RNA sequence: GGAUACUGC
DNA sequence: TCACGCAGTATCCTGT
């Protein structure tokens, strides 16, 4: 309690119930807004992605709540200046996104949810002395039964409250609540009642008070709703408000762009014949996906690069994560014997499985008819007597040297520097001299 | 059968009378049949819906069963006016159809008693709940969903019922409380246990091979083998991991994977009997087990 | 690409 | 000395 405080906040949790009075600055009213619209943001994806009531879901928020700086713990402590600022920003944003979240229905109904959800977890976060004084602020006179009360019905409740033993009982205190809410204790006769109220120990009163706050929250946005014509005449706060639900709070496509210059021939065939026909054969599949697997391309990442080609195909979407999802998992060590799966050598590549017709995988150099080689040579704009080496070279039946060779021409260096011996080493060396 | 053999023989390699010209022909015969048979119904502007290489089912669209029989006389009476010899009958009428793939179905045969009352019985055509490869367990909750969801209860009603069973279904695992007897997988074997080169890649024939080590009676081709798999501490994938039920009797390091049989058993089962269901998808079913419904 | 199962019609 | 046909769905693996 520095200058301008008071006992306006007394707790950290609240119903939201009486607006602000205060007059604050443009810039507040924004960083408030804003911030809690991440808050709930950030509640929402937590809630889709985790069970509630996970371990989780509870570091997570916490996570957030820190980095935002929200009341999210209490402090046995006092009213220090720097909690009242933090409870002040609760109670001030929250009010402002109720005048964002009022508009429509939908909106209504996203902003009911966040909430909601996020008072669960504070709730969750109170210690049974907090959850006392929290019942009480609020008058919600859930109990506190008296000391001479309780020895009054001792034998009473010692029978009405399950596995609960003599000292232990006389370490624990009750509350007394009207029947109408101990509906699920009642009705299984799990906690005795004594002229229409339930006595109730110290996980679903979190409910209960849920319920009240959605009530009061639903009728509150009824409200706001209805004063909405006074708000937007204020241009201020129209772009924000208006607009708050749609605020802002390696890579596939270069793929291609590699294939140009550093992918060696084999590599280039494939992508070709795959761009070309949107399906590999077996032995396609096997090595491009080893290779893309080597330039770096992440399990999410093949996957979706595989998914998106393959889907042109004129195949069902589910076809594919039927199949091929089991291949990709493979070719990255994630499934049965779980082995990294080292990209292909040349070597094997040479002396891997021979390709037939309808295929095209294996080295160009070697399962590439000399004809056929010099008119792919000339495709690439190669000048003609670097075509003639390649060949020369290819009849020697050294294809290694003729790939050195295509390296050399490409790249524009007098000597290759290297002894390839590895697709994914002629990528490396090509991504060198580039970038 | 024996008529059918009669048949099948002349396409048999290794049989005296091959003829494999001839038995082409009746199939294609029959195919041409079906073909016909479809037009027609749809030139009735009737609905067809499927068809197994001699069969219709069609849509009535309609809830007087009086009113479908006297259809199904009228077209199959429409079908025998083209034949001699061939004939066409009503090989039966579903009250509720749950059509999941091709040869894949289940279905509430009406058999009529009289006066215009009838008795329902469930049949089961292909589906995993009619299959031996499978756990006992999820066998039982996929038949469960399939009696919820062939009745007349209201829809919503129907997905609370499957969510209950199946949330029971993950206690009864997590307890340990399912009899032992209901985790166990049966599968045949084609060859011997050894002629498999992958003695560690095909679990049944793990086991056929521990058996065959151990000082019983002997395990050959034909004959069928349960095992479980369970928990060891190895680390492997769930195909190695097979064991004999007697086995994880005995030793004191054995313990059923739950997570598995939670996780690959039950859920694609129940799965692929509730994806025309509108309501419930793979990830509620995972949910509804205990298990992470991220990776689902 | 391969291997292992078992349903149908 | 043997052994019926084909159409279809589901699961799992690819180091020396
Ligand atoms: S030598 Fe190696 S990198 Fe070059 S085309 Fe042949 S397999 Fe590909
Ligand atoms: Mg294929």
């Amino acid at each position: 309690t520095g200058d301008r405080k008071g006992d306006l906040y007394p707790s950290s949790l609240q119903f939201y119930q009486h607006p602000p009075t205060e007059n604050i600055s443009l810039i507040e009213f924004e960083t408030f807004a804003i911030e809690r619209l991440k808050l709930l943001k950030a509640v929402e994806n937590l809630g889709v992605s985790y069970v509630k009531n996970s371990e989780e879901y509870s570091k997570k928020l916490e996570l957030e709540l820190r980095k935002l700086k929200f009341p999210y713990r209490p402090l046995h402590e006092e009213i220090s200046d720097d909690v009242y600022d933090l409870r002040r920003k609760d109670h001030i944003s929250h009010f402002i996104l109720r005048l964002a979240y009022c508009q429509s229905e939908d909106l209504r109904r996203w902003f009911i949810q966040q909430e909601m959800d996020l008072f669960k977890f504070r709730f969750g976060l109170l210690t049974k002395e907090s959850v006392q004084e929290f019942l009480k602020l609020n008058d919600l006179q859930y109990v506190a039964i008296s000391e001479d009360e309780k020895n009054m019905h001792k034998e009473d409740l010692m029978n009405s409250s399950f596995g609960l033993s003599l000292t232990k009982m006389e370490d624990t205190e009750f509350y007394k609540v009207p029947f109408q809410a101990a509906l699920d204790l009642v009705r299984p006769r799990k906690v005795f009642l004594w002229r229409g109220f339930a006595f109730i120990p110290h996980k679903d009163i979190v409910s209960i008070v849920l319920n009240d706050f959605r009530a009061k929250l639903s009728k509150a946005l009824a409200l706001s709703a209805r004063s909405l014509p006074v708000v937007q005449s204020d241009e201020r706060l129209q772009p924000l408000l208006n607009h708050l639900s749609h605020s802002y709070i390696i890579s596939l496509e270069q793929i291609d762009g590699f294939a140009a210059k550093s992918f060696p021939l084999c590599m280039r065939q494939l992508h070709k014949s795959l761009r070309e026909n949107h399906h590999l054969r077996h032995g396609g599949r096997m090595q491009y996906g080893l290779f893309l697997k080597g330039i770096g391309l992440t399990l999410e990442q093949a996957l979706q690069f595989w998914r998106l080609e393959f889907t042109k195909g004129k195949v069902d979407s589910e076809k594919f994560d039927k199949v091929y999802a089991y291949s990709i998992r493979h070719n990255y060590g994630k499934e049965g014997k779980r082995t990294d799966y080292t990209p292909y050598s040349c070597m094997k590549v040479i002396l891997s499985n021979p390709p037939s017709q309808g295929d095209y995988h294996g080295c160009p150099f070697r399962h590439s008819d000399p004809e056929l080689l010099k008119q792919k040579l000339q495709s690439f704009k190669v000048p003609s007597s670097g075509i003639n080496q390649i060949l020369e070279l290819v009849k020697g039946m050294h294809y290694q040297l003729a790939c050195q060779k295509y390296f050399e021409l490409t790249h524009s260096v007098d000597d290759c520097g290297f002894s390839l011996n590895h697709p994914n080493q002629y990528f490396a060396e090509s991504q060198k001299l580039l970038t | 059968l024996t008529a059918n053999s009669m048949y099948g023989c002349l396409g048999f390699s290794y049989s005296r009378f091959y003829a494999k010209p001839l038995a082409a022909l009746v199939t294609h015969q029959g195919r041409e049949i079906l073909l016909h048979t479809k037009e027609m119904v749809q030139k009735m502007n009737l609905e067809v819906i499927y068809g197994d290489t001699d069969s219709i089912m069609i849509n009535t669209n309609c809830n007087n069963l009086e009113e479908v029989f006297k259809l199904g006389n009228r077209v199959k009476s429409e079908i025998n006016k083209s034949y001699k010899l061939l004939e066409i009958d009503i090989d039966g009428i579903f009250k509720s159809l749950l059509l999941l793939k091709k040869k894949k179905y289940a279905a509430l045969t009406v058999e009529p008693t009289g006066d215009g009352k009838y008795v329902t019985k469930q049949e089961l055509k292909g589906l995993d709940i009619v299959r031996r490869d499978w756990c006992e367990l999820a066998k039982q909750a996929g038949n469960y969903v399939i009696s919820q969801i062939l009745s007349d209860q209201p829809r919503d009603s129907i997905v609370e019922n499957i969510q209950k069973k199946l949330t029971e279904i993950g206690e009864n695992v997590t307890n340990g409380t399912v009899p032992i007897t209901q985790y166990e997988i049966n599968k045949a074997l084609t060859k011997d246990p050894q002629d498999y080169p992958d003695k560690k890649s095909l679990p049944h024939v793990h086991v056929a091979l521990w058996i065959n080590s151990q000082g019983g009676r002997k395990v050959k081709a034909g004959d069928t083998i349960s095992y479980v798999i369970c928990q060891d501490g190895s680390n492997l994938s769930a195909s190695q991991r097979a064991y004999a039920q007697e086995q994880l009797q005995k030793q004191e390091n054995l313990s059923i994977d739950t997570q598995y049989y939670l996780s690959q058993q039950v859920h694609p089962v129940v799965a692929r009997i509730c994806e025309p269901i509108d309501g419930i998808d793979s990830a509620l079913i995972a949910m509804w087990l205990g298990l992470d419904p991220s990776q689902f």
